[PDB]
């Protein structure tokens, strides 16, 4: 029909893009601190 | 791709963000592997 059909798909996907980036960062952030907590004990 | 109905400008950004989301959904599951990996390193003393 029109671009709207795919644009409605688009806007949903960009919406997941927002959350995905959020979590990747949150996980990566956790990963960062999580290393530091173990290393200074496990390896020192 | 967009030869009609949907404008090229929309679908090209759509292809981009889909490749983006698929990649990000991959990375996200991977980062969980790094997450547990570290916890497996929390396993010892």
């Amino acid at each position: 029909m029109d671009s709207k059909e795919d644009e409605e798909r688009y806007q949903k996907l960009v919406t997941e893009n927002e959350q995905l980036q959020r979590l990747i960062t949150q996980k990566e952030e956790k990963i960062r601190v999580l290393r530091q907590r173990l290393v200074e004990r496990g390896d020192a | 791709g967009p030869l009609g109905s949907s404008v090229s400008e929309l679908e090209q950004r759509l292809r981009d963000v889909k490749n983006t989301n698929s990649r990000f959904r991959k990375a996200l599951m991977e980062k969980e592997n790094e997450l547990q990996a570290l916890i497996r390193k929390l396993g010892p003393e």
